[PDB]
């Protein structure tokens, strides 16, 4: 309350808020347990040059696919609109 | 030159407290790095005898040549979106107070900003490109011949687009330089904090500044992309893509929205003369605020109401510039004038003692 | 509003005086040790609050940020820096220019402007 | 957390290289030179011992 | 550089040419102090912004009033013009 | 006094994943050249531009085919006559501004080659002025060979009103009317302005949607980092473990 | 510099549904235009009454001077943007 | 960085006992200002959409235009001559033998240099230009499709000079920051003297040895103003002058005079590649010239047979370049391409001991 003025002071609420430490709670644990099951740390990872080459390599396959999976994302869209799509009739 | 990279990135310390206002200026040098090499690029395929047909022969023939256009066009806006927002911030933490030399370094490339965004707007070589230079040109028509030998004819002409275009060319690299005065000033001359005093807490940039500013840089990319590639906001007017035709002016004259400000300005004053010392008076003015103080006070943390109403002056006079020169406009204008003038005799004046 | 912050912060008003001002710093190497503890602990705490966008809890802010701690040194330092400069900068002196590393033009450390570098 | 750090190099990566590319590209013949470069005879109409000149 | 009194070191070891800045913004500590702190691969990294949320917009919004009656008063100014502007273009021109 | 601001028409290709209507595109081009080519040029317009992203190639030869450009010189040094090709522009009805002026009472109608994106609105200017002719208002007469337009600056164009219903028929069989002719010729002139707006946009999408994962790595990174920082406790007079 | 301003196609409200000119009596299909340049006009009616009042107004005029285009271009406009929300339905 | 000024300048010492071959350095760094200078100030009115038609532009109508335009064309001479006098000045004293940082440092100003000459050499747009990059770039032929990357189209045109402009307008920035690395090894790693060992006589720089570094420029200034203004030696082949025809070759086909050299090498060699391959091996092979020695001497001050017959040999090679194609011609070449290379052998191979 004291919203605006010299008299502002935190709200309950948000003192209640802030008494919320969560001391002791870890409930994303599991995914990093998960996804240390994947090795990419000991294979990958922890070497400098395996590490350049996750990179490399990654960005080569990432960028393909990413760029194949958003033009099937364009052609569905813009189904029937495109110049592929419209076989042209000539005139007689 | 290995030891002097180590000393100013990986062991430079810098405090803990800052905002992300203070990743305004890293964004300035990187936003001005991409503008000079896309500009070099450019000019590999621009044809300086006819500009209008040099962008149209990008845009059509060269190989992602639309992206080259429109990052140039587009980048040199967000340029100038960041350096204004990067002098508001300098303005409502009034760093100038003890930092001025760093301000004074500031200044000049604002200054030289101002020289390569007007002529960069002219070699598009369309009506508005044609009819701005006109217009601002004879404003020094008082000194004798000057016109003659600025522009190399008695109208523009590509005599004037093949001179505009060597200052284009280099003074962007003269603006680099003084960047680096820049930065020596800002490492000698510690940077400010967002409290008023210094204090013992601050940590290296390479590992932590840098990250975050990093994270700064992305999102501004995000918007930026957005922008470059679907046009959501209109921020090049339309009317430079009508060929030039120097007997027929074109349905109003302005320039880009970051010359607004001063546009309207000279719209608004009736001598025109007066119109130009007024702009000279605005970004000189800036530079003495705090000459004349004798408290032992930077005037920093209190409401900044001077500082909020200065820059809605600045917002309102840009969308002045924008309408017509209908007479309501031209009378509230100088009311702002007015009240601008009122606003930094406010911040030069030193206190009396009750 | 004023004093809010200061109460926020945890700090005094004399706390909030920027030592890149000469007066201030030659008051600075005056001052008491027990002065100079706490008011660096005051210091400390105001950045961390303001840093982590914290306010100091309301049971520590029932205090005067007013009070003048600073006062006595403050004119100590002017008084001696009046005296150095009637007595010993009355004129504009001539030097050998850009020699020792400092420019010839006044100031005292070296490499402390541009052009020494 | 180096998977996070890796997939920042990675992102960047890709956008170095596509940028590099595309700038290299724009020096090879632009559209309207490669379509110059090409003329089609049309070998209808010729008659035998007729000599034509195609620049 | 800090002032002359925190910049002043008490170790005779030269300053590494590498460190020059580093140590220019040294400061000396009265009374000493404790520091601690945990590596962040052993914290929680991401719920302290969640944990100072609605304080931290709180305290944003509030200083942020400050400047409502200037802004009112200004955006007043910019309604009168808007329609002072439309009466005298209909005043002058429509019939 | 400024000229009306079209409105905002729903164009297909205004959205962020959406591309040039391509059979829009096509029935544009008709409507240009055999309404708008009489008196307007497209300089910036070649044949080429056409071939594989509206039309097949050789339909686009048969389309320049149809037109005579003077070419030369000959090696008696004439200049001589032949059938267009790809690489030529779009003619030009008229072989100069002066000889456009006097067959059109002393206006000029200027190369629509830009026309689309160099008014205020774009695209919409060009569909809301061919759409925009009334009789003119109470109070105004207009001189002969002056019509109301309610977008044009002033009132006043020189430009008769082009578009008539039945004006052609349409390949593909859609109605003609002047409506659909207005938003076709809008559609292929924005086209004819940036013919690689469809891989401007194609690439931006894949662009923005990685500069997306590229803010949430550095993210977690700035907070990994950070949280050293800004976790720390510094004590004076006080100890906790 | 360009032609449109890009936006979100949630934004963009495209006909979902395209329904087909009306024909004439002689078989010629009318525009969609004109058909719905009366509903348009009614929509508007606040601004064509007072193009309506100025029209009175000058004809009440010894001299010839007088015009209605200020009133008659606010009248257009309106129309216009009532025309842009419906009017591609009827279009291909 | 007045006191860096001061360091460099003032308080530099040097040797007493230097020649006027120690100022060659001195006027290479003054030419080369002149000719960037004047360079920036022809493209002001220069037209690169016909380099010839550009020319005749600057001289009739440009007010002493006529002055840049043979200021750049013969100061360009005088810089290779500098710069070649320099080489052999470094060769006979053999400065490379414990300078060989310096040595390095030159030789990649050398290299650049030779890309800055050709291309302005292209810039004129004549005969010889047109032809002379036609034949060099079918050198590279062998590596697939870089031909057509490099000059935009299946043959020479406008689109290849602008982008080679844009080289030749940035490349000789580079250089003049190459030449400080060069200046930092010199003053760090002191000069050599006449003398082979070192000795206590060293006088600071600018009270004596920039006096007789000016009185040498000085003496070359009169030179060059008889050159520029009168053309007393023939150092710009007239084919130049004549209007690009693609069908037509001209009676020759030759670089500048500087380039002579290196003409000659491939005009003899039989096949295409070899002839590069031994371009290259000339200038790389002086790169080690003293790597394998083992003796305690810097082969100092002996008579220099072996460096005088090189010195002719670059004459005399150079003398054959201008010659026809004749065959006797092409046989002696031959001999003095082996005599070079047995020269060569005779500075790499250490001595075996009786
Ligand atoms: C200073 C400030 C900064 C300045 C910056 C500069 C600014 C300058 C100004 C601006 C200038 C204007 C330009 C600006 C442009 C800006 C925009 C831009 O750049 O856009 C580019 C670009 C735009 O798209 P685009 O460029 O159009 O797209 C291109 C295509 O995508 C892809 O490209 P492509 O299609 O051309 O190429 C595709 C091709 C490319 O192909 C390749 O490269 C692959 C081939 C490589 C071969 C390598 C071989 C190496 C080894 C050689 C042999 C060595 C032997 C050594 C022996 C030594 C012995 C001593 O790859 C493929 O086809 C993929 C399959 C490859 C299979 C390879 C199989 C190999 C087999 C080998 C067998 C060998 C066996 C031999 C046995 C016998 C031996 C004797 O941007 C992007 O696409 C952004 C992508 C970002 C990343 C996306 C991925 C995100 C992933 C997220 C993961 C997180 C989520 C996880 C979810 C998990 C769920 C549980
Ligand atoms: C209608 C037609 C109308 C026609 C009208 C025509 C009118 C013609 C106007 C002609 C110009 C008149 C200018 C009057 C200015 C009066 C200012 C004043 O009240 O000064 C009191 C003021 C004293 O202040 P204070 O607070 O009592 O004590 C100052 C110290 O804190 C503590 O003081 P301290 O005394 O305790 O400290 C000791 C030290 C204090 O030393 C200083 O205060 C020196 C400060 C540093 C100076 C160097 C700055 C760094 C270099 C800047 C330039 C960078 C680029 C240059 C090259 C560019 C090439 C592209 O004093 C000395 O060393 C005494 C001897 C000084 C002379 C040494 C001679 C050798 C060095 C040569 C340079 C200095 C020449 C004298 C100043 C010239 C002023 C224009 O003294 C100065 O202002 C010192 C000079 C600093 C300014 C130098 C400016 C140089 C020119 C730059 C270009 C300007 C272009 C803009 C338009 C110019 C036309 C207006
Ligand atoms: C109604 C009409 C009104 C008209 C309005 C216009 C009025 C006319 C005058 C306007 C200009 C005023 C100039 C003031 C000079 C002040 C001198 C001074 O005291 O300096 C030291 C002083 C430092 O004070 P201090 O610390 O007390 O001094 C003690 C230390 O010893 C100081 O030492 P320090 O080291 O600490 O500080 C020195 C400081 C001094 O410098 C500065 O701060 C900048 C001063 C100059 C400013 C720029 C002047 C530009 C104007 C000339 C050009 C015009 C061209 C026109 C052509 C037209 C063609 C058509 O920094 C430097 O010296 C940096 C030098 C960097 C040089 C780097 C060069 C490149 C590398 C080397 C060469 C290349 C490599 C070799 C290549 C070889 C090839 C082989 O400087 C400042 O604090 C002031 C800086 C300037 C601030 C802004 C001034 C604003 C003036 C008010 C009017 C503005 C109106 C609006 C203009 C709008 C324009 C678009
Ligand atoms: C008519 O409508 C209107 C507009 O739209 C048309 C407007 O934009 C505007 C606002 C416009 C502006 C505020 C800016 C207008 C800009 C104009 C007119 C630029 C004109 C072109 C020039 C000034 C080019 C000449 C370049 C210079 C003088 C260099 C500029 C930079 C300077 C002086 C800073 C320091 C100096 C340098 C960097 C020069 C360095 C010199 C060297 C390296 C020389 C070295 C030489 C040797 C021998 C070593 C208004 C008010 C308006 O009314
Ligand atoms: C046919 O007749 C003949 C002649 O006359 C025609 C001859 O002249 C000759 C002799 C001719 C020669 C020896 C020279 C010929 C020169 C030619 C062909 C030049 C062709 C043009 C080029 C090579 C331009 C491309 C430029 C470069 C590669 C830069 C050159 C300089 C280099 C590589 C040194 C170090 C690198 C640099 C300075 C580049 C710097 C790069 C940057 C700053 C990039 C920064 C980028 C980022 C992202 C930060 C012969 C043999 C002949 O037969
Ligand atoms: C076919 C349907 C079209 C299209 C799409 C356009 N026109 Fe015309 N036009 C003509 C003239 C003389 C002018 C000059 C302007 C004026 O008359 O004062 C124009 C102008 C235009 C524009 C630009 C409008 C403006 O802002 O200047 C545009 C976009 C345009 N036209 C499109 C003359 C003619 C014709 C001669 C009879 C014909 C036929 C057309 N125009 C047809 C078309
Ligand atoms: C801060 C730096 C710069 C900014 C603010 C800037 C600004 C701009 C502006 C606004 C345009 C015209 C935009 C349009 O066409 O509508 C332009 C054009 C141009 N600029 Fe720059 N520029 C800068 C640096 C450079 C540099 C370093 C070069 C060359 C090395 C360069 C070369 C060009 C060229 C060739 C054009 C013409 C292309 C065009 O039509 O856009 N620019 N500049
Ligand atoms: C080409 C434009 C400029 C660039 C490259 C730039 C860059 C920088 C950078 C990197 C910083 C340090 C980090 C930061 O505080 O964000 C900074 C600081 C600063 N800049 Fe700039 N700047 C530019 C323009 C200006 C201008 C025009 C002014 C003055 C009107 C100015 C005044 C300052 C000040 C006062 C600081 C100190 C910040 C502080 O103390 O916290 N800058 N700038
Ligand atoms: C070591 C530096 C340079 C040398 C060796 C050099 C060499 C030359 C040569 C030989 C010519 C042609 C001479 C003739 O026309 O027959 C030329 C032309 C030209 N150069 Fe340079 N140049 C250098 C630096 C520059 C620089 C820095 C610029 C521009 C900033 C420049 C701009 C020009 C221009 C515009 C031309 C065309 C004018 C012409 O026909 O001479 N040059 N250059
Ligand atoms: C742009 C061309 C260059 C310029 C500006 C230049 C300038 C200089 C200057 C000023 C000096 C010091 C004074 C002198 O000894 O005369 C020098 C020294 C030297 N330069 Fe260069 N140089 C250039 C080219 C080269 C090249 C191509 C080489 C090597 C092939 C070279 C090798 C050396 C060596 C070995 C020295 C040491 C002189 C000694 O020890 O006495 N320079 N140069």
């Amino acid at each position: 309350s004291g919203f605006g003025t010299s008299y502002a002071h935190d709200p309950k609420w948000i003192e209640d808020w802030m008494a919320r430490k969560r001391v002791g709670v870890d409930r994303m644990d599991w995914f990093f347990r998960a996804f240390n099951r994947l090795r990419l740390y000991e294979l990958f990872f922890k070497s400098t040059p395996r590490f350049y080459a996750f990179m490399v390599i990654g960005g080569l396959l990432g960028s393909y696919y990413w760029s194949r999976f958003w033009e099937q994302y364009w052609i569905r869209v813009n189904k029937g609109r495109l110049y592929k799509d419209v076989p042209y009739v000539y005139p007689p | 030159f290995i030891l002097i990279i180590k000393d100013n990135i990986i062991l430079y310390n810098i405090n803990d407290s800052i905002n992300y206002l203070w990743n305004i200026g890293y964004i300035i040098m990187v936003v001005m790095i991409v503008q000079v090499i896309t500009g070099i690029i450019i000019n590999l395929y621009m044809n300086i005898n006819n500009g209008y047909k040099g962008i149209i022969y990008i845009i059509k023939e060269i190989y992602y040549g639309y992206i080259l256009r429109y990052i140039h066009n587009n980048n040199s806006t967000l340029i100038y979106v960041v350096v204004y927002l990067h002098i508001i911030r300098n303005l409502y933490y009034k760093t100038y107070y003890y930092n001025i030399l760093i301000w004074y370094s500031g200044m000049i490339m604002l200054y030289q900003l101002i020289i390569i965004g007007f002529i960069g707007y002219i070699l598009g070589w369309g009506q508005l490109s044609y009819w701005g230079i006109t217009v601002i040109i004879n404003l020094i028509s008082g000194i004798p011949y000057l016109i003659l030998l600025i522009s190399g004819n008695y109208y523009i002409t590509i005599v004037t687009i093949k001179r505009l275009y060597i200052v284009h060319f280099i003074l962007p690299i003269i603006l680099i330089y003084v960047e680096i005065i820049h930065v020596y000033y800002i490492h000698y001359l510690i940077n400010n904090n967002i409290v008023e005093y210094n204090v013992n807490n601050k940590i290296i940039f390479n590992n932590y500044i840098l990250v975050k500013d990093n994270n700064g840089i992305i999102f501004i990319l995000n918007i930026f992309i957005l922008e470059l590639n679907n046009n959501i906001f209109i921020i090049a007017d339309n009317d430079n893509l009508i060929e030039i035709n120097i007997l027929v002016t074109p349905i109003h004259i302005i320039p880009e929205w970051y010359y607004l400000y001063w546009y309207s300005i000279l719209k608004l004053l009736p001598n025109k003369y007066s119109g130009l010392y007024i702009v000279v008076n605005s970004i000189s003015i800036i530079n003495i605020l705090s000459e004349y103080k004798i408290v032992i006070s930077e005037y920093k943390n209190y409401k900044n109401i001077i500082w909020y109403n200065q820059i809605i002056q600045y917002i309102s006079m840009i969308y002045i510039g924008i309408q017509l020169p209908i007479i309501e406009y031209i009378n509230y204008g100088r009311y702002i004038i007015i009240f601008n003038i009122l606003l930094l005799i406010m911040y030069l004046y030193p206190k009396k003692k009750k | 509003a004023l004093v809010a912050r200061y109460r926020g912060m945890g700090i005094m008003a004399d706390d909030a005086m920027n030592d890149k001002d000469m007066i201030v710093e030659r008051a600075l190497d005056i001052i008491p040790e027990d002065i100079r503890i706490q008011r660096y602990r005051r210091m400390m705490r105001g950045a961390v609050l303001a840093g982590r966008k914290l306010h100091l809890p309301l049971e520590l802010q029932n205090y005067d940020p007013m009070v003048p701690y600073m006062a006595p040194y403050i004119e100590e330092a002017k008084f001696q820096m009046q005296e150095e400069q009637e007595l010993l900068a009355y004129h504009p002196w001539d030097r050998r220019l850009y020699t020792a590393g400092v420019s010839g033009f006044g100031e005292t450390s070296m490499h402390s402007t541009f052009l020494t570098m | 957390h180096y998977f996070a750090t890796g997939m920042f190099g990675l992102i960047g990566l890709a956008f170095l290289r596509g940028t590099v590319v595309k700038v290299v590209h724009g020096l090879w013949p632009a559209r309207d030179a490669i379509a110059a470069g090409v003329i089609e005879v049309d070998l209808r109409g010729i008659q035998p011992g007729q000599n034509f000149v195609v620049k | 550089p800090n002032t002359k009194r925190d910049i002043r070191r008490l170790g005779s070891y030269p300053v590494p040419p590498e460190s020059k800045n580093f140590w220019r913004g040294r400061f000396q500590v009265p009374g000493g102090q404790i520091q601690q702190g945990v590596s962040p691969m052993q914290q929680k990294i991401f719920f302290q912004w969640w944990w100072n949320l609605p304080t931290r917009y709180f305290w944003r919004f509030t200083k942020w009033s400050d400047f409502l009656i200037p802004s009112l008063m200004w955006y007043t100014g910019f309604l009168m013009c808007k329609n002072d502007v439309e009466e005298g273009t209909r005043s002058r021109y429509w019939y | 006094k400024d000229p009306p601001s079209p409105p905002d028409w729903p164009f297909w290709f205004k959205a962020f994943s959406h591309c040039h209507d391509i059979p829009s595109c096509r029935r544009g081009y008709e409507v240009y050249r055999q309404v708008c080519a009489t008196c307007h040029a497209a300089r910036f317009v070649c044949f080429r531009h056409m071939v594989n992203t509206i039309y097949p190639e050789n339909r686009v030869k048969q389309l320049a085919a149809s037109f005579d450009y003077e070419d030369g010189p000959n090696d008696r040094g004439e200049m001589f006559t032949r059938p267009g090709n790809l690489l030529d522009p779009f003619p030009s009805p008229y072989p100069n501004e002066e000889a456009a002026r006097f067959a059109n009472q002393g206006a000029s109608p200027p190369d629509l080659s830009q026309q689309a994106a160099a008014h205020h609105g774009g695209c919409d200017y060009i569909m809301s002025l061919l759409t925009g002719y009334r009789d003119p208002p109470a109070g105004v007469s207009l001189r002969s060979g002056l019509y109301y337009n309610t977008y044009f600056p002033g009132g006043a164009i020189s430009m008769p009103p082009p578009l008539n219903d039945g004006a052609i028929e349409y390949e593909d069989g859609t109605p003609a009317v002047a409506s659909q002719m207005a938003k076709d010729v809008s559609q292929f002139l924005t086209w004819a302005q940036d013919p690689q707006h469809d891989e401007r946009k194609l690439i931006g999408l894949k662009m923005s949607t990685a500069a997306l994962v590229w803010l949430f790595s550095i993210s977690v990174w700035n907070r990994h980092v950070w949280t050293m920082i800004k976790t720390r406790r510094i004590d004076f007079t006080k100890t906790v473990y | 510099a360009r032609a449109y301003c890009g936006r979100f196609a949630f934004m963009l409200d495209y006909p979902k549904s395209y329904h087909p000119p009306r024909k004439n009596e002689d078989g010629d299909y009318v525009d969609p235009r004109t058909d719905m340049l009366p509903k348009c006009a009614a929509e508007c009616s606040e601004w064509l009454t007072e193009y309506n009042a100025c029209v009175q107004r000058i004809k009440m005029r010894t001299d010839g001077r007088g015009n209605c285009q200020g009133q008659y271009e606010e009248f257009a406009m309106c129309q216009d943007h009532c025309i842009a929300h419906e009017l591609f339905h009827y279009l291909k």
